[PDB]
């Protein structure tokens, strides 16, 4: 459909034809900040437009309210827009207040052209049909979803668009019935935005190891929450590492050799940058298998190190200084022992980059560093705006850390990630010890009223770290039914709760068709029904804000909702 | 008995690695990477203004390639699968299978703006048009190598029962001609340790590359590391092969007279006057994946007596008689190639007539530098022969000036007869 | 600078251009920069031997040798026939010997 | 394969200090192994024109070529060549020619106008008569060369090519190949005498030369003399076998084999091979060189078993007429091909043609009488078509009248009447 995978070169050549001149800046990229995949996509896409000498402006955007503000004030000379990581699921023609008649030029002939193009690079679904069919200005990129999945919706969309009494009743309610089933699907991410732009670089003939690393980083960020998607794309990344890696083997290490191997990348927290003990203690997956919040879980961890034959005094050494024999024997120690605890799934092959003599970083460890930069790198309308300014300001810390010249900023990130995961854990234990997860039949509720350094959880990403930790913890327990989870946290200064709706997921080794985030409808439909004050402006529309006293009325109508 | 292997110009073996070049020439290069029982092929261009690189995954395991300015042709030697991929992708790719008998293989493939050409180890020769319509089946001596440039096709044939031979063709959109059919080819096969044998198991003929020069005169670079260019081929009764680089000698010369084993030439194209090639260094003869820049070797006629160079050097200095003998011969052959191009094809850059004028200028200056040696040794007879071959009437004034400076008044009078004879 | 060298480029036949245009073309994929003969591990090692052999003199390196080495190792890192870590190593070996000879000269 | 150095009619040492390097119409050249030096003697078969000399050889020249202007020498392994004109008013000159490791100069040739060097890797090098280089070319490996009056004839051989020849003329604009590397129909050799000679010369070419009228010749291991006919028009060219030399020896022996006569070719003058005849445990000439003898050319139309059964040998005269007709037919086409192209060399030549048509007709009328004696009308009528000229039709009627066979006359008069009116 709009631009299928076969025809990304035509959309790119259309950008060059429309927006390349030495006279002016003509291209704007709007990127959702608070999304690593949109960050790695936009980094690749800027290195491309650098090499083509296309004068461009990148604007990081927090949410839909800022998208309208920034679009409203675009200089009329700007004739191409990229919307990277958002806007596929909203009607952009309605939302931005477009009327195509104010944008059309050279209408002659079975023909149109327009003074602006709006290219949507988005991996979320269900796609809004008035973008994918119902507009000539908005120009979505596709992984293949539309031709493979939307053929009944295409037909239903047009027969209903054409039809502006038995023969009518018999058909208008068939086609509205197809759209009414197409909406009333929950949200999901089905691709990485970076693997889409790498398949565009593959069409132009621009692939190299720097663009491949950004493709691996952008795609790795999915693994925590969309494991089913990482596993589709992972086979395709292995082939590209082989294709681009040079001939030499048994090579001497030199300050200039970049090597991007595929090798064991254990599912542990910041292994190469922390101790072997903290690697297990702060891992989501390990915590979920050993029940590691309570002190019998901590006994199971020591009892494992003792049985592996690693002293606690060695396991706690920083991984560089930990001894040369353990670090090469470790593959054999894990292949012997992890099976006893069911930790067998920790063995994984991943992508490991090392540059010169500065020591290896895995794609997993690098996205933990880049997210920690977005999260903590630095009158309610001012109290929101001077906070959303901070989250736009952090985007450029994560951006600059993608550069190899700036390893000191990556090393800030790798320290911040270890400060965060410790705070997530010290909060996640409080929730499980104090029994704060209430079972409400339709969903599970959790609400942080008070606690130490609670002022972290007002960033949408840090709330999702704690969400993904509580989800892994539940998803491995064999007695619990899988249920949607609502996680709420107060800001004592704004006097709102940040509320996040979370999908459950299957245990990390079991191998089904996906499950979808329908809080994105349930929150809108309850909001439209109530007189309560909320914000529904975030790009991940599973996340909302609500004033303190309105929350209990809101949850009281959420449990009644048939939409979950 | 002899074993037929698939050939592609400048392609390399896998050796111990998981990757090789299927081909290289003036357009670009192609490499294949072994990738868990399927392959990935990357096609790269030396001109990035005209062509955009691409890659695909190959399920079939192609081992033949030919790359030109219109498309890339792939073949799988053992199953007879061929595929043509045009470069604009306005035209579709196409795929076909050609009928191989038991133990038959495709030995090489080529493409022309209007034809795709396939040759096999039993010497069938199958033409398809540019869209995959069969146009012919000939039978020939088995074709061990093919090349094309525009409408010209050049093939090398070999069999135990026929010896080495070549054919040269110009198939055209109209007025098809075969210039030579199966004429004998004056090129050395190898003297049949693993540094050589891992290459000769892959390419038994030792043809490192087969190409046309940029002006469309055939070239071949054999196991003997000598570049042979076919002269005057547009008129078959006057054709000859010229050895225009002895590249072993030209390496020994630049490494200062060390017998040098760690360096090998790998040829890509002869632009006029200069072989584009990789100089490979190390114990394998062929280059590796980060393809080094094509170096340039200027062509040199093989008139360098190594023993004389040894005694006068004991950076290499070349005796000024030997240097003048080479520049006179090199200029005489290049001026004949340009002259025949300009007369039969016409110029493609306006410069070519100004190159030819400058090239005659280097010929007469080389002959006068030989005439000085003939005067120094007072061989008036040798001097008069050198003066008679001299072209410009204005350069023959220098011959009489040199003969007066040498005080050889016989040469003065004889040269004055040449002035009047050539004026008439 | 001479315009007649650039309007007459042909892919992969070498030509000379002014260095600020070579770097501007090499910033796109549109060029590759041929290192001078003195940026070879052979010619650098002959200059290092000359330097050690003649305490009283500096070797006949071109006036721009440190400047051009630093430009090309950053902008044209892939275009050397020798492995760039041995070239950086010998540029440093030359830099250090000449610094001793300077301190003697003062 | 051995790629030995070659020179026309040269001989091995063969446990002796003397050998010939070369022989021609002009003369011969021989070398003596003068302790650890060599001494070369450049004799002549005509001391009225040129005078013999000796010179000392420092290098060990193992190649030679002699024309009437000068002698060219070469060292096959060092690549040195040296040209020595017979009139010392011209300078001697010396050149060294490049060689790759293991490459050898396999032969040289010289003419007044051009000097040629071949090699075991097939580089064919050319100079003018003062040692200025003209060209380098590559060919299939040279194993023999000969030249005259700026023509060249070369024989090439390799495992990868088979036995072949080339035939050049240096036209004023450019060198033109009449034939390039066409396969050569000479037979290669298959104890002591053979093994000494074939270790010296494994191609078995005993000599290689142009005829007195400039048509190529070769004498091979099989003792046959071949002459290339019609070569001025490539599409009609034929190698003619014009001696089976063993057959003249068997004939001159009176119908006996012999191990103790052998023939060494010097050159072909029209209808006659100028040659040397040797009696030996060995097959090549000895030091006290025989006076150059003559063999008249004999086409191979004689059956050995028939001649001894019929029987100095007395030839059955129809098998004499069968040669006389065939031999005259070839010489007629060879002389005419030169006379209409290269004019007259020696001036007797147009008279020789008119005498040669008369020999050809005499043999046809001798066959015609034999065919009338068979009463074979149809055979006799075919010979009556093949007469050159008008007067010989009179004998065709007279013999067919005499043989009481006027069925021939009734056709033959129709041939005559058509031939003279039209």
């Amino acid at each position: 459909m709009y631009y299928g995978i076969s025809q990304f070169s035509e959309a790119y050549n259309k950008i060059l034809r429309n927006s390349s001149s030495h006279s002016s800046c003509q291209l704007v990229i709007f990127v959702s900040c608070l999304n690593i995949d949109a960050l790695c996509a936009t980094k690749m896409l800027s290195l491309l437009f650098k090499k083509q000498l296309v004068q461009s402006q990148i604007v990081p955007i927090f949410g839909y309210s800022e998208l309208r503000r920034h679009y409203s004030q675009l200089d009329d000379n700007i004739n191409s827009l990229l919307l990277v990581g958002f806007g596929g699921v909203i009607d952009l023609e309605a939302f931005l207040e477009i009327d195509p008649q104010e944008y059309v030029i050279d209408t002659d002939s079975g023909e149109q052209s327009f003074r602006r193009d709006i290219y949507v690079l988005d991996a979320h679904r269900p796609w809004n049909l008035d973008n994918i069919f119902g507009s000539q200005i908005i120009q979505c990129f596709d992984d293949g979803t539309v031709d493979d999945t939307l053929g009944e919706q295409k037909e239903a969309y047009y027969k209903l668009l054409e039809l502006d009494r038995k023969q009518r009743k018999k058909q208008i309610h068939e086609y509205e019935g197809v759209l009414e089933e197409y909406y009333s699907q929950g949200t999901t991410v089905v691709n990485s935005i970076s693997a889409q732009i790498y398949s565009l670089l593959s069409a132009i003939g621009e692939t190299n190891l720097s663009n491949l690393w950004l493709n691996i980083l952008g795609t790795t960020s999915l693994d925590i929450a969309y494991a089913q998607v990482y596993n589709r794309l992972y086979p395709l990344l292995q082939d590209e590492v082989k294709r681009l890696t040079p001939s030499s083997r048994n090579s001497v290490k030199t300050p200039d050799t970049l090597t991007l191997n595929i090798q064991p990348d254990y599912y542990l927290f910041l292994l190469r940058h922390s101790s072997l003990y903290d690697s297990f203690y702060y891992s989501n997956y390990v915590n979920a298998k050993l029940s590691l919040w309570n002190e019998n879980g901590k006994k199971r961890l020591h009892k494992m190190f003792a049985r592996m034959g690693i002293p606690l005094s060695t396991a706690q050494e920083t991984w560089l200084y930990m001894d040369h024999s353990i670090k090469r024997e470790l593959g054999i120690i894990f292949d012997k022992n992890l099976d006893r605890y069911g930790l067998q799934d920790i063995i994984r092959d991943g992508f490991v980059r090392t540059l010169g003599y500065r020591g290896s970083i895995s794609a997993s460890e690098f996205v933990e560093a880049l997210t920690a930069l977005l999260e903590v790198g630095n009158n309610s309308a001012q109290k929101l705006t001077n906070l959303r300014k901070r989250w736009v300001s952090n985007f450029w810390l994560s951006w600059d850390a993608l550069d190899d010249r700036k390893v000191e900023l990556l090393n800030r990130g790798i320290q911040l990630a270890q400060d965060l995961q410790r705070a997530i854990f010290n909060t996640g234990v409080a929730i499980l010890e104090k029994k704060l997860i209430k079972h409400l039949r339709i969903y599970r509720l959790c609400v942080l009223q008070d606690g130490p350094d609670l002022d972290l959880y007002r960033n949408p990403l840090t709330l999702l770290r704690l969400g993904n930790w509580l989800i892994e913890c539940c998803a491995e327990s064999e007695d619990k039914q899988l249920l949607p989870m609502v996680l709420a946290s107060i800001d004592e200064n704004t006097d709102t709760y940040l509320v996040a709706g979370l999908t459950p997921r299957y245990p990390r080794g079991l191998d089904k068709k996906p499950i979808l985030n329908n809080f994105s409808m349930a929150f809108q439909q309850i909001t439209a029904e109530t007189d309560a004050k909320v914000r529904i402006d975030n790009f991940e529309s599973s996340i909302i804000e609500i004033r303190r006293e309105d929350l209990s009325p809101f949850l009281e109508k959420l449990t009644l909702s048939g939409l979950l | 008995k002899f074993r037929y292997m698939p050939f592609s110009p400048a392609g390399t073996p896998f050796g111990f690695t998981d990757r090789r070049y299927l081909t290289m020439n003036e357009v670009g290069y192609v490499s294949t990477v072994k990738n868990s029982e399927q392959y990935s092929i990357t096609v790269s261009f030396f001109d990035v203004g005209r062509f955009r690189e691409y890659h695909f995954e190959d399920l079939f395991g192609y081992d033949l390639c030919f790359l030109n300015e219109k498309g890339t042709l792939f073949g799988q030697s053992k199953t007879g699968q061929i595929q043509y991929r045009p470069h604009d992708s306005i035209h579709s790719n196409w795929t076909k299978i050609i009928p191989l008998q038991a133990g038959e293989r495709i030995t090489s493939v080529a493409a022309t703006p209007v034809r795709v050409i396939v040759g096999t180890s039993l010497g069938y020769f199958r033409s398809f048009n540019q869209f995959g319509v069969p146009f012919a089946v000939e039978k020939t001596s088995p074709i061990v190598a093919l090349t094309a440039q525009n409408y010209r096709v050049f093939s090398v044939h070999y069999s135990q029962f026929h010896g080495l031979s070549y054919s040269l063709s110009e198939l055209g959109t109209s007025s098809k001609r075969y210039y030579k059919r199966e004429c004998p080819l004056p090129m050395s096969l190898p003297n049949i340790k693993d540094a050589n044998l891992d290459y000769y198991n892959f390419n038994p003929m030792g043809i490192k590359s087969l190409f046309f020069s940029s002006y469309g005169d055939p070239c071949i670079f054999g196991s003997d590391n000598t570049l042979l260019l076919l002269s005057k081929w547009r008129s078959p009764e006057e054709s000859k092969w010229l050895p225009i680089l002895d590249s072993n000698m030209e390496i020994w010369k630049m490494s200062g007279g060390k017998e040098t084993t760690d360096i090998h030439v790998w040829p890509l194209a002869l632009a006029y006057d200069t072989l584009n090639c990789i100089l490979v260094k190390g114990k394998h003869i062929w280059p590796e994946f980060p393809l080094p820049l094509p170096s340039e070797m200027e062509i040199r006629m093989p008139v360098f007596v190594k023993s004389k160079l040894l005694e006068e050097n004991k950076e290499i200095q070349i005796p000024v008689s030997m240097a003048a003998e080479e520049e006179y011969l090199r200029s005489k052959v290049l001026s004949e190639l340009l002259t025949d191009t300009l007369e039969n094809d016409g110029e493609m850059y306006g410069n070519e007539n100004e190159v030819l004028a400058a090239l005659n200028g280097a010929y007469d200056k080389a002959l006068l530098r030989l005439f000085a040696s003939a005067c120094s040794d007072q061989n008036v007879e040798k001097a008069l022969s050198l003066a008679h071959e001299l072209k410009q009437d204005r350069a023959l004034t220098a011959a009489v000036k040199i003969s007066e400076r040498a005080e050889l008044p016989s040469l003065v009078k004889k040269i004055n007869n040449i002035r009047e004879a050539r004026y008439e | 600078t001479d315009d007649k060298a650039l309007n007459n480029m042909v892919a992969m036949r070498s030509t000379e251009v002014v260095l600020w245009i070579a770097l501007l073309l090499k910033q796109q994929s549109k060029c590759s920069i041929v290192a001078p003969q003195w940026l070879t591990t052979k010619e650098l090692d002959r200059k290092i031997q000359y330097e050690k052999t003649h305490p009283d003199r500096f070797s006949e390196l071109p006036w721009n040798w440190l400047v051009l080495a630093r430009i090309l190792f950053n902008k044209a890192k892939d275009d050397f026939h020798d492995p760039i870590h041995e070239l950086r190593g010998k540029i440093q070996d030359l830099r250090e010997i000449r610094q001793i000879k300077v301190l003697k000269g003062l």
